[PDB]
């Protein structure tokens, strides 16, 4: 009977790009 | 049902609020925005009601209602104001009060007209007594909003002239309520390098929804109680300043976006709490054409006092917008694993929102949330 | 009885640009 | 009572390469 949970949090920010 | 004159002014007010939004959006000092189009148009109606010659003529031009008589503007805006009062507990509180110096007396005819057409109150304060002046203003707005708007401003900028103060409280009542326990702590990203903790409410249901993969934004329609009005939220795909979205926000583009929407299973997550925004529209209204009303040497507000004593110093637009879970109890959504893999409308970064009346399409609210509070 | 868990969250933000060469 | 929050989303994409 309990409603489904809320969506999970946002994932981690991506890794920095390679050095130019 | 609105009269055809009030309906034309409803689209006039909506267009005026659009230009107000864009004008304030360029202002790097402006953060959150909250504009009620009928209340903004009412400020120009009061200047036209209490003014003559170019001071009253400019106020009608900024409203783009030149082809209408003066008493048609006041009566039309009066019908529009009372139309929103007949749709309360969504909870909607509104107060309008003119503040003049003690050296000036209000003409009885202007007091009768402004109160009849715009529910406008009138008070005299000593602007040089800064503490007593702010208290008189802040305590009136708090009383109007029952504490939801505890203070308007912290400083009166021009100690001579008139201050038009509007205090508002709005609380959207959803057609489908959120569960009162579907709230938790989430991080709201003001920018990519700035995250403030907020309370967020979550509901998953069937909503009108469109994903614009071309211009990278989401649009969802949240109907209000008994589908008499709707709350539309526009949010870019990436965490970015809303300036790019605001260049696309037009009357034409919004309609195109509304037509591409379709009822889909959508998980909506929004910040929960009260957002307090105070605006001084006076200088922005001047940039739209209301130039003489703010000039202390040229303003003609003689209908207000009888002998040309006042000038428009400030037009305070103060609003408390509460996001809450309360709404109408909906019957089962049992014939709808429909919500098993819903589209995510995860509003943890700035978004543009507007409130639209379903019957007339008139704009009840326009604004944005760039920096909440928790 | 608590309901089932919610759906997965949104994907994280793209990474910052790399350092200069 | 409502269900627990879902799993966190996937980590974001890597950033673009830097300047030369």
């Amino acid at each position: 009977p309990g409603p489904p949970g809320p969506p999970g949090p946002r994932g981690l920010p991506g890794p920095p790009g390679p050095p130019g | 049902m609105l009269s055809p004159k009030a309906a034309t002014l409803a689209e006039r007010s909506a267009g005026l609020a659009f230009s107000l939004y864009q004008a304030m959006a360029k202002d790097q000092a402006v953060e959150n925005i909250l504009l009620s189009p009928v209340v903004v148009a009412s400020s120009l109606g009061l200047v036209s009601l209490g003014g003559k010659a170019t001071t009253a003529s400019q106020a009608k031009a900024v409203l783009s209602a030149e082809q209408l008589r003066d008493e048609e503007v006041h009566a039309g805006l009066g019908e529009l104001l009372r139309s929103l009062s007949n749709s309360t507990a969504v909870t909607w509180k509104l107060g309008s009060r003119l503040y003049g110096p003690s050296s000036v007396s209000f003409a009885e005819d202007f007091v009768r007209s402004s109160k009849q057409h715009y529910n406008c109150e009138h008070s005299k304060i000593n602007f040089r007594d800064k503490r007593s002046a702010l208290q008189s203003i802040n305590e009136w707005a708090a009383q109007t909003t029952d504490g939801k708007l505890p203070e308007v401003t912290k400083d009166v900028e021009r100690t001579d002239g008139a201050l038009l103060v509007n205090a508002m409280f709005f609380k959207p009542h959803w057609d489908e309520k959120f569960h009162h326990k579907m709230v938790d702590n989430r991080g709201f990203m003001v920018t990519r390098s700035y995250t403030v903790g907020v309370t967020m409410m979550h509901r998953t249901g069937l909503y009108n929804y469109y994903d614009d993969e071309k211009e990278k934004l989401q649009i969802v329609e949240m109907p209000l109680a008994h589908k008499l009005s709707s709350l539309i939220i526009l949010m870019p795909h990436h965490v970015e300043p809303l300036e790019r979205l605001e260049k696309l926000l037009t009357k034409e583009q919004l309609k195109i976006w509304m037509g591409k929407m379709q009822k889909k299973a959508v998980a909506i997550s929004l910040p929960k709490g009260v957002v307090e925004v105070t605006h001084d529209l006076q200088k922005h209204l001047a940039g739209l054409g209301l130039t003489e009303a703010i000039d202390k040497n040229k303003a003609d507000l003689s209908r207000m006092s009888g002998k040309k004593d006042l000038y428009l110093a400030s037009v305070f637009h103060a609003t408390a917008f509460e996001w809450d879970t309360e709404g109408n109890p909906f019957d089962q959504d049992i014939y709808g694993e429909e919500l098993r893999s819903p589209k995510l409308f995860y509003a943890d970064h700035p978004f543009i929102f507007l409130v639209r009346d379903t019957q007339s399409g008139s704009l009840l609210f326009i604004g944005r949330l760039v920096r909440p509070k928790g």
